[PDB]
């Protein structure tokens, strides 16, 4: 689920800043859902900036 | 004013960063210039300031 998320996120990033923001928001939501979740969320946020 | 935020973000001018900072410090639309400068960071690989 997280991979599909980040893939759609890149699709939207590739309108740009908003796309990346929504991506990081989705990451943080899925993170709080399940720390490896949160670690992956923040690390992806840092990997996309 | 013209709301062409992208081209502004593309401007490679040495006055860009400080002007954005001064605007976000003195204007009443702190949100506007703040978000703008954050994006301006995210573009130039300037991660931490973003």
């Amino acid at each position: 689920t997280m991979n599909i998320l980040f893939t759609q996120y890149k699709r939207l990033k590739g309108v740009q800043e908003d796309k990346d923001s929504v991506l990081r928001s989705q990451a943080r939501a899925l993170i709080t859902f399940a720390g490896d979740t949160n670690a992956r969320l923040v690390q992806m946020e840092v990997l996309m900036n | 004013q013209a709301d062409l935020t992208d081209k502004l973000l593309e401007l490679n001018s040495p006055f860009l960063e400080p002007h954005l900072v001064r605007m976000a410090k003195l204007d009443q639309n702190k949100v506007r210039y703040m978000d703008l400068l954050w994006r301006y960071y995210e573009k130039n690989r300037n991660f931490s300031n973003a």
